[PDB]
């Protein structure tokens, strides 16, 4: 249902992090 | 967690900026306090606070210092080491008063055939010991506050012998944690140790502590920083081998007070 | 406005609760007595002051 | 007025006495609390914080960095001990200046048990296994690893958790120890024995340091409060 | 009169 | 009778002590009181009244009618104070022997707010703008008005309202600020500034004063009752 | 007769209202030790002694 | 009612004005 | 990161809006937008540029 | 007896 002329998603509001979960680190070994 | 989390691998996010860790031994906090923003009822003067957020409680990396056998140590005074610091340095010295809590990042990685035990240590208060046995309590601002640069600990005090053109400056003794008490006992402060087998960090957060909920961050130091060689560098069998420390800090909750003209000060 | 509290009775003569009373007498709270009324709390904000708490008997490190 | 007679004690001056006494300064208005982090309520929390034991206080290690570091290495097995330490927490000159043997000296008697932690140093590559030991009082203080192995003991193998915790039962005849070397409330023997040996690879540093730490169980008290040797005043 | 405790 | 023991203090005279003693004069018939205007109940009330400032305690103006004047003119505009002082308002020569400064002399602390009104008395022809600041302690004293409009400040004008108040809010590191000069309670600095300039019409005086009063806002109080140094009896 | 008034407790011990005693021994009042327990009034009649009331955010003269 | 060991007035917070209303703006000459 | 296993390293990636001098040291770059990678099992680092600019669109 | 306050 996703036509070519909708509008992109909003940027939500971020805070300050400090946790196990790691976003910023990958393996694109894995071909993704 | 069975889908992979770990307390090795961390992800610390404050304004711009993120580190990452793939060998952390957990984070400390100090006092079990996370910082704060001063509330109403412990609050003393009466202006609008300043408060920065973002701009100013972000992470500022100070310069790098070299980790070899011959190293005996190393400090910092906060907010001293921060008061060059981007848009926190300029809030600092436009305010009579200011407080602040903060992340201390210390960075050191090796190789699985080096060894080494760092302890990183955060002191409430960290007045040091003076190279002077004629006068005391006299080390110069100048001296006191070394900024980004640090100061290093010495295995031998040795007196300032001028009396005509006095040094003022410490002479801080490591086994004495450069005043007088017992390095072994520096534990009971809020603490992490980098031991290279183990961890490639250590990672504090400190609360704003003081005797007063604000002060003058120009005329004192909160917090001192000391990272000391519990275990000294080596190996495989070089002679003179050498690692870097490099050392990451944020501010946090920082609030000013007393809005005027800039401090400019004698730091020569 | 008597105070009356529990002694802690310790060695027992070959003779139930021992009380003892207290009256302050002066309007300023400096001018009291110590009362010796004291609680314990738990170390762990020094012996235990890290971010995810700790299970003794698992991996410390994980 | 009302008849009254005085008892002995009267008009003398007990440092440890309680009683009020008239305020200097009435109705000053006092700086309220606010709250500052890391109260303490009762000195035995200090006692239970890990503090690093100067175990080497050898004539020229002493009262430098490296009265902490105790030097192991990848030599053959031997059966001699690494370390030796008299269980006496407030006098042996090993644990008496620790944050445990400094509350300890300013009280006469101490009671509960105790914990080591053994913290390795060496690098990831290397690896070992170690015997920590425990021998309660009365019978020839352990030289060798044959009479270590039959008193309180944990084997240590040495990997990924760096440290290793022995705990020392309290064992004792008296309901309290006292704080100063005396046979009558003497304490034990701690020892350290190499259980197989270190082995590192080539390229890897043959010798290492492990450090150790004391600190108290939660069931250590102490009393009778008293001045402690530990400082001084010469005029 | 007596708070007790 | 009754077995009592005496305590510490016993026959001791505090002269802030606070005890019931004989009267000497018993069944004496009182005088009742009247209701007399005026009454005081804190001597804070009277730190809260305007008082006015000898600003001007230079050598031949001090100790005269001078000294509270501050004479201003309708020269062209400069960015130079027309009048500098220190937040100071026990020690300060020109703070000190105010109603205000007098009764911090007899105490060793203070805390609270305090309001500086002017009060310009010039003819009614006279017009013109001044800035009226407040720094907080820790930079450069304000020499000129661009430092000067920096901290907190009031641009007064002149019109049928005779005077302006600016309110110096309590900002302080310390709970409390102590009542003689020392860096660590150090309260920062006032200075007056033209924002534009005097101007006034032909016939009309080229040169007026200004007066300046200080009084203490609602939040203010003092602490640890002492002896004053202004006054004395030598014999 | 005895009376029983609260303190206004300052620094608290690691330890609720505390009360403290008094009992007059003497018929004549100027025997009695001072109460402290004073009231305290509006500065109006210093500082505001004008007829018609003053409203601060107003022009004071109109 | 007011007790001399009360407590003093808590400050409240204020914003910014842009008013009619002069608080800073007075006439000692009345006596006030 | 294409090093062998035995390596190990921090690096820091940084991004800076535009309007100042580009920079050419540490210190500098510490400034602005950026991720300190540590080198270990998770080979690769992602730092994300957000979009920071005046316009609604940059040309190409 | 006891006067409250
Ligand atoms: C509460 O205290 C009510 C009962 C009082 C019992 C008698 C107190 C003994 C005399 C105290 C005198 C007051 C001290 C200034
Ligand atoms: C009211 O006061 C009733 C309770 C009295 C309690 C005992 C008072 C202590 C002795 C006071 C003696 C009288 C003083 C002349």
């Amino acid at each position: 249902a996703a036509t070519s002329r909708d509008a992109l998603p909003n940027t939500e509001a971020s805070g300050p992090t400090h946790s196990k979960e790691i976003p910023a680190l990958t393996a694109v070994e894995t071909g993704a | 967690e069975a889908c992979g989390y770990s307390d090795r691998v961390l992800q610390l996010t404050l304004g711009n900026s993120t580190i990452t860790t793939q060998e952390a031994a957990n984070s400390v906090v100090a006092y079990g306090r996370w910082p704060e923003y001063l509330r109403d009822s412990e609050a003393n003067p009466v202006d609008q606070p300043t408060e920065p957020d973002v701009a100013a409680c972000r992470f500022y990396t100070l310069d790098t210092v070299s980790w070899t056998k011959e190293s005996r140590g190393w400090w910092w005074k906060l907010p001293d080491a921060l008061r060059d610091m981007g848009l926190f340095g300029q809030n600092m010295y436009y305010h009579y008063l200011g407080r602040s809590g903060y992340t201390v990042h210390v960075q050191c990685n090796a190789s699985k055939f080096h060894q080494g035990a760092l302890g990183v240590f955060a002191v409430p208060e960290m007045c040091l010991a003076g190279d002077s046995n004629t006068t005391t309590m006299h080390t110069s601002y100048q001296n006191a506050n070394p900024g980004e640069k640090g100061g290093t600990f010495t295995g031998t005090f040795t007196p300032d012998n001028n009396q005509t053109s006095p040094a003022r400056r410490f002479c801080p003794v490591d086994y004495l944690l450069g005043n007088g008490t017992l390095l072994g006992n520096a534990f009971v402060f809020p603490h992490q140790i980098i031991n290279l087998r183990t961890n490639n960090c250590a990672t504090l957060v400190l609360p704003y502590v003081n005797s007063l909920s604000i002060d003058s961050m120009v005329k004192h130091n909160n917090w001192g920083i000391a990272i000391l060689p519990l275990a000294p560098l080596n190996f495989a069998s070089e002679s003179s081998p050498e690692i870097p420390i490099t050392l990451t800090i944020a501010p946090m909750c920082c609030e000013f007070n007393g809005l005027r003209n800039i401090t400019l000060p004698r730091l020569q | 406005g008597a105070q009356v509290s529990s002694q802690k009775v310790g060695a027992h003569e070959n003779s139930s609760t021992i009380n003892y009373t207290t009256i302050n007498y002066y309007r300023d709270s400096a001018s009291n007595a110590a009362s010796k009324q004291d609680f314990s709390q738990d170390p762990s904000k020094f012996t235990e002051p890290i971010k995810d708490v700790l299970i003794k008997t698992a991996p410390m490190l994980n | 007025g009302l008849p009254v007679m005085n008892t002995p004690g009267s008009n003398q001056y007990l440092t440890a006495d309680n009683f009020q006494s008239p305020c200097a300064l009435p109705e000053f208005d006092v700086t309220p609390p606010i709250d500052i982090p890391g109260e303490v309520k009762n000195m035995m929390e200090l006692a239970e914080i890990d503090t690093m034991i100067p175990f080497d206080l050898s004539a020229t290690k002493k009262n430098t960095m490296e009265m902490y570091r105790v030097r192991l290495s990848d030599k053959p097995h031997t059966d001699d001990p690494i370390l030796c330490l008299s269980l006496s927490p407030a006098s042996d000159p090993r644990l008496s200046h620790t944050m445990l043997g400094e509350i300890l000296n300013y009280y006469t008697h101490w009671a509960g048990s105790l914990k080591f932690t053994f913290l390795f140093c060496g690098s990831m590559m290397a690896t070992g296994k170690l015997l920590v030991s425990y021998a309660p009082p009365g019978a020839d203080p352990p030289k060798k690893r044959k009479e270590a192995m039959l008193g309180t003991h944990v084997i240590w193998d040495i990997g990924l958790q760096s440290s290793c915790t022995m705990v020392v039962p309290w064992i004792s005849n008296t309901t309290y120890r006292q704080t100063i070397d005396d046979s009558f409330t003497e304490g034990g023997y701690i020892s350290v024995f190499y259980q197989t040996r270190i082995v590192v690879p080539l390229s890897t540093p043959r010798e290492m340091d492990i450090l150790g730490f004391v600190s108290a169980c939660n069931d250590f008290s102490v009393r009778l409060l008293r001045d402690t040797t530990h400082i001084e005043q010469k005029a | 009169g007596s708070s007790s405790t």
